[PDB]
DNA sequence: GGGGGGGGGGGGGGGGGGGGGTTTTTGGGGGGGGGG
DNA sequence: CCCCCCCCCCACCCCCCCCCCCCCCCCCCCCCC
């Protein structure tokens, strides 16, 4: 007696699918998911009786936002919806459209059933999307086969590049040449359903409608190239790749170099032999049409900031695996904090170098600060394993080097003695001006590098000679060496009272399981976010008398500027908003140790 | 644009232009049989100064040193040539789609050879695609007059 | 009989078109799997009754007007739209087979043939497979009357339990000595080198990082012919790869098509395996920096073409290097004799300077061995029975997973032994003891402990690891 | 006064004609590195 | 420190399409019942 709305080719009723989804999208409780998964005894009513997707839709509607994330296992946890999971996997676009429409209907019905007043016109105007994810096993890109050609799949891989956003027409806009009447036409399966005659019966001219391109409505499309991860490849051949299409607010979900998951329908389409013909090649382009993407506190901060031993505590915590080099550790901690910037340029960078014998802990020290710092890099003074120090013009494009890439982070450079001369010259304007000047291919700019450098350098030959000065042992020239705030020597000279305890400390790491090593990054982050020290007036006189003292003892104003920056860094430590006399005194003292080399 | 018919001297005028070079479909003379045989009257028709300029994402605004994204900006009329290579600029105007005019059908041009949109009668079997471009109505830079009068008479 | 015969590709004359033939060759490249259409299915908007098009050709033309009588008998010009769900696709893959080095006549180029494989037979072929493929040899029109031609594959013939079978070798005994001798069994002597080379394969213990990888460089004369030893142990390892200095990762786009890919270098293929760097002294600075990053962080980084990444490289480096001026002078330093820098050499866990010394004793033995090979076309009898590679892989896997723990007695002993070595270090050469040599002693004794399948590392293992280190240090002088 | 038939216009379909469809060597400039 | 070398990068059939012609169909007008 009535028509039926059926998912084509399946005999699934769309009313049944709709209500099966509705009765989960409302009245599901998160406790059921722990029944499906392992560790079911961790169910807890005071956290798990929540109407999980009512909670999601409420926060979502208070944010007015269109998208819902949906772990597909939650369908299998709920009795009226376990079949909907199979329909979702096997017939995804229809089921997903049904789920989208159901989310919009839930939003509409909530503001009249839960009946709090809201802009019904806003919800009416808005589109809504489900993002199903964790659909199933992350089957290999190399394992896909033509049975997948309409199923919802899951992939993992590496983003190589993405197009700019591509406008994709959703509604064509037509205008009549004779009578200027206008009509909107939805694009159906990518085809413009052109009106052959003008709509208005009082005009009805044939072939008179014309497309007004910049009055059409466009969705956003983007194409991204995903390479097979080397974890999955067989050893003797190239990795594969798959192009994936991604739309609207999922555009620019990822960038070049991102390792990601995607959940998406595997799709295929024919391609033409030549554009002037309908003739199609007998095997289709394949792509995945994605619906979800994913990559790969203050109380304690203030509590720890009250401590008296904080300087030593934090300094030892940067590398507790390494035997005692404690003034180096203190210097590198102060480098992590850094000074302050000013408008007028003078900036907050602090720069450190380690020299002495090659076969010693300095490399591990650079590695540890690299692991700690938010956005630093590790490199060495010459060559390029597809990563190099200086900015460089190549094909035409400008590439930014490791110094420039380390903007706002510590740049760790090993083999700093063996650095090439053009690089040795280039370091001057980042040391002084924190920038590098580019003047080629019609582009002129001072490309701002804004990086603190931790250098690791070596003597000539196998051993450092401490009876000779640093300039006599090291290759790199004094005017560059002068720019470093703190400069250190680490030596392998035999002493059992050091070597035995080093060996016992080292060997004990294989047996054993205060050291806030994981809280260190959070402390550094909140300090850099919140604290901007200013110099006390008494600290002016302290800086002046200390500088004239070391001047009476070959100093330069670069040492005074260094003492300022170190004192400001010392004031970020302890979360102090104004540089104290003790901050100046420790900056002075540590520099007095360093300048004696 | 403005065109004179080949088989009679009548003139079509004020012909608006699409992205393709657009010629009249019908002769205004009720005597005349013409369609699509025309000569453009260069003197009666009006051109505008036009200049495409390519811009790239600012070096200090790229998030993690990846490639900068690019865009094509069209300047017209008095606004042309205010840009310069290496200059840092602020534009304002219209974000627009620009079709592949070859695919749309074009005199003297064989069409070109992402999936486009098709079915539109002008295309027949072909499918049309679009770039985004920015039609800028205004420009400023955000990154020797050696006579007294030309300097002084600009001051407050 | 023709389907039985294994032809070479150039023996496939045009007379064989349409016939079922079997071709012998090596697969030189393989396409990713793509869906070919068998039957296209069209929904009809204006009557619902679907229609179908079978496709027999490289190309087809899509249908538009509804040919079904449900439309046509009503003269209703309804519209057909293709549907993937109702269309029959078949798995398609294109491969190229090339005739083997023995099949090529004198002075000719090795000829090659496209293979088309459909259905369940897909991805039975990998590049580098040497294979007999039966198929229908067929033409395809594009030239005029010249034809494109391919082989429609039909059948594939490839040319080429453990957790208890490992107990055969465990109970057989003398496992370290015999397994060491079984690396390149025909190669005389150098059993200290062979003993060290094994501990690459079993590795040390990693811990939260502390690292399992062990690295060794085989320096000295080229007349020792160390390349074959690298080749041998590369084949032993389940994951390793053999390379030449003549390694870095790069965005190596335009491989076959003009096309984007990221090339993980051999150091990334060697992730969780051995990278065998032959001609190690000949490498360039990009590869030197690549080796530096993997030997320190066990990663190799990219900052190219917008791609910014670190690829995983948990790899052990086996290297072989040869001197300047052809032959090593023993009185001069390795730094005097060889192109490599000292800071890089310091990062290796073992350093072996295997020189070639003329000897009235050794040379007669080597000469008799080599002349036996020339006279009988096989190597002479070995005076012992070696373990074969797949059988020792049982043992190497068993030793790999049986990671030990450190002991207090070993802790005290390694400290005391290390301080004893630092007394000799107080003096010459770069071969003096360091914290990295102590880490080497620990990692190598752990490798020995793993090789004897123990739950704890032993002072026995420490003293043998110390013997290997001391022997290697003394080799730097002779 | 409504229905049928005849005649004229307008539209659609079918047919016919036409046009289009990358590595390897050589030279030059600039940059980088090594030896006296 | 200076100069020279050497290394790198770069330049004829088939389909789509358009025009022309013929027939058929639908409307309007006039006559007949
Ligand atoms: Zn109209
Ligand atoms: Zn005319
Ligand atoms: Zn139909």
């Amino acid at each position: 007696s009535e028509p039926l709305r059926i998912i084509w080719g399946t005999n699934v009723s769309i009313q049944e699918c709709t209500t099966n989804f509705r009765n989960f999208l409302m009245s599901f409780k998160y406790k059921f998911r722990k029944i499906l998964d392992e560790r079911e005894e961790f169910i807890n009513n005071t956290t798990d009786e929540e109407l999980y997707y009512i909670k999601q839709l409420n926060e979502m509607r208070e944010l007015g936002t269109s998208n819902l994330n949906l772990d597909a296992r939650n369908l299998l946890a709920y009795k009226q919806t376990e079949d909907l999971y199979h329909q979702l996997l096997n017939y995804p676009q229809e089921v997903i459209s049904i789920m989208d429409q159901t989310i919009k209907d839930c939003m509409v019905s909530l503001i009249v059933d839960n009946n709090l007043d809201y802009d019904l016109d806003e919800i009416e105007t808005k589109f809504y999307k489900v993002r199903p994810y964790n659909v199933g096993s992350c089957k290999g890109m190399r394992e896909l086969n033509p049975n997948d050609i309409d199923k919802l799949i899951n992939l993992k891989g590496l983003v190589l590049r993405s197009t700019p956003v591509i406008p994709d027409m959703k509604v064509a806009f037509f205008k009549c040449n004779v009578c200027d009447h206008t009509m909107a036409v939805e694009i159906d399966r990518g085809v413009i359903q052109e009106p052959a005659r003008c709509e208005r019966i009082d005009c009805n001219e044939p072939n008179s409608m014309s497309l007004i391109h910049n009055r059409c409505s466009f969705a956003d499309k983007q194409v991204i190239k995903l390479q097979e991860t080397p974890d999955f490849v067989p050893d003797g051949q190239t990795p594969h790749s798959i192009s994936l299409c991604v739309y609207d607010e999922l555009v620019d979900s990822c960038r070049a170099g991102d390792r990601i998951e995607v959940t998406g329908t595997f799709r295929s389409i024919p391609i033409r032999a030549n554009s002037r013909q309908r003739v199609l090649k007998s095997l289709y382009k394949t792509y995945v049409d994605v619906v979800h993407v994913k990559k790969v506190d203050l109380a304690k901060i203030r509590e720890v900031a009250a401590r008296e031993d904080l300087y030593s505590l934090l300094a030892r915590s940067i590398a507790p695996s390494i035997y005692e080099l404690e003034d180096v550790k203190k210097g590198i901690l102060l480098q992590l904090f850094g000074g302050t910037n000013k408008t007028f340029r003078y900036r907050g960078d602090i720069n450190i170098l380690l020299c002495g014998d090659p076969s010693t802990s300095k490399s591990q020290i650079l590695q540890y600060v690299h692991k700690i710092t938010p956005r630093g890099v590790y490199t060495s003074g010459k060559g390029s394993s597809a990563v190099g120090l200086t900015a460089y013009i190549t094909r035409l494009v400008l590439e930014s080097g490791a110094l420039v890439l380390s903007d706002g982070g510590v740049c760790c450079i090993d083999e700093f003695d063996k650095m090439s001369d053009s690089t040795r010259s280039v370091l001057h304007e980042v040391m002084e001006q924190q920038t590098i000047s580019i003047a080629k291919a019609g582009i002129i700019t001072t490309l701002n590098a804004r990086s603190s450098i931790l250098a690791s350098a070596n003597p000539i030959g196998s051993r450092y000679n401490p009876n000779l000065p640093v300039t006599e042992n090291i290759d790199l020239p004094p005017p560059l060496l002068s720019r470093f705030d703190l400069v250190y020597l680490v030596l392998d000279k035999v002493d059992e009272k050091n070597d035995r305890e080093l060996a016992k400390h080292l060997t004990n790491l294989y047996l054993e399981d205060v050291l806030p090593v994981e809280f260190l990054t959070m402390y550094i982050s909140y300090a850099k976010e919140h604290i901007h020290p200013i110099i006390t007036e008494a600290a002016k006189t302290e800086l002046v008398r200390a500088y004239v003292g070391m001047r009476k003892m070959t100093a330069t104003t670069r040492q005074l500027e260094s003492m300022i920056r170190l004192a400001e860094a010392h004031a970020k430590m302890k979360l102090k908003n104004v540089v104290e006399l003790e901050d100046v005194q420790e900056a002075v003292r540590l520099i007095r140790s360093a300048i004696k080399d | 644009a403005s065109f004179t018919c080949d088989m009679c001297r009548a003139i079509v005028d004020n012909v608006e232009q699409s992205f393709k070079y657009t010629e009249p479909t019908f002769c205004p003379n009720p005597s005349c049989e013409n369609r699509a045989f025309w000569t453009l009257n260069v003197t009666r028709s009006r051109f505008l100064d036009w200049q495409k300029v390519r811009i790239q994402e600012n070096a200090n605004e790229i998030p993690t040193g990846s490639m900068p994204r690019t865009l094509d900006v069209i300047l017209r009329g008095d606004s042309v040539e205010r840009a310069k290579p290496g200059d840092r600029c602020k534009f304002t105007g219209v974000e627009i789609v620009v079709p592949d005019v070859t695919q749309l059908g074009l005199p003297g041009v064989k069409p070109s050879s992402n999936s486009g949109v098709t079915g539109l009668r002008s295309l027949g079997v072909r499918d049309l695609t679009y770039k985004i471009s920015f039609l800028a109505c205004h420009v400023i830079s955000i990154g020797n007059e050696r006579d007294q009068e030309v300097f002084l008479n600009s001051l407050s | 009989a023709i389907s039985s015969k294994p032809l070479s590709v150039r023996q496939i004359k045009g007379d064989f078109l349409g016939q079922l033939i079997t071709v012998r060759g090596i697969i030189t490249r393989v396409s990713d799997v793509k869906p070919a259409v068998e039957v296209i299915a069209y929904t009809c908007d204006q009557c619902g009754y679907e229609v179908f098009q079978e496709v027999n050709s490289r190309t087809f033309t899509p249908l538009s007007e509804c040919t079904s009588e449900e439309c046509s008998q009503n003269q209703t010009k309804g519209q057909l739209f293709m549907s993937t769900r109702a269309s029959k696709f078949s798995a398609f893959q294109e491969c190229k087979i090339q005739e083997l080095s023995q099949q090529v006549p004198v002075g000719h180029i090795p000829r090659s043939l496209n293979i088309h494989v459909n259905g369940t037979l897909v991805r039975s072929l990998s590049p580098g497979d040497i294979v007999d493929v039966t198929g229908i040899f067929l033409p395809a029109p594009y030239a005029g009357l010249l034809t494109e031609t391919y082989l429609e594959a039909q059948f594939v013939r490839q040319h080429k339990d453990v957790e208890e079978r490992v107990m055969e070798l465990i109970t057989s005994g003398d496992v370290y000595n015999r397994l060491a001798k079984s690396i390149a069994p025909e190669i005389y002597g150098n059993l200290d080198v062979k003993k060290a080379l094994l501990l690459l394969l079993v590795g040390g213990v990693d811990k939260r990082k502390i690292r399992g990888d062990i690295n060794v460089c085989l320096m000295g004369d080229p007349g020792v012919a160390k390349s074959q030893l690298l080749k041998a142990i590369c084949k032993i390892s389940p994951r390793g790869v053999y390379t030449t200095g003549k390694l870095t990762a790069a965005v190596m786009k335009d491989p076959v098509t003009d096309e984007m890919i990221l090339e993980g270098g051999a150091l990334v293929l060697a992730d969780n395996g051995i990278c065998c760097i032959d001609e190690f002294d000949k490498m360039d600075e990009s590869d030197r920096t690549a080796i530096h990053e993997v030997m320190e962080q066990q990663t190799i980084s990219i900052s190219k073409a917008g791609i910014n990444t670190t690829l995983n490289a948990r790899t052990s480096i086996l290297a072989a290097a040869n001197p300047l001026y052809g032959r090593y002078n023993p009185r001069l330093s390795p730094l005097d004799n060889i192109n490599l820098p000292a800071a890089l050499l310091s990062r290796f866990d073992i350093l072996f300077l295997m020189l070639d010394i003329p000897s009235r004793d050794d040379d007669e033995k080597l000469a008799e061995h080599v002349t036996y090979v020339h006279m009988h076309n096989k190597q002479p009898d070995l005076d012992f029975t070696p373990v074969e590679p797949s059988k020792m892989r049982e043992y190497i896997a068993y030793a790999k997973t049986k990671r030990p723990v450190m002991s207090e007695a070993v802790n005290d002993y390694v400290v005391q032994a290390y301080i004893r070595l630092r007394q000799d270090s107080k003096r010459f050469s770069f071969g003096q003891a360091t914290p990295r040599t102590l880490l080497g002693i620990i990692r190598l004794s752990q490798a020995l402990a793993k090789l004897r399948l123990a739950d704890m590392v032993d002072i026995d293992d420490v003293e043998e690891a110390l013997r290997l280190v001391r022997v290697s240090k003394e080799s730097l002088y002779q």
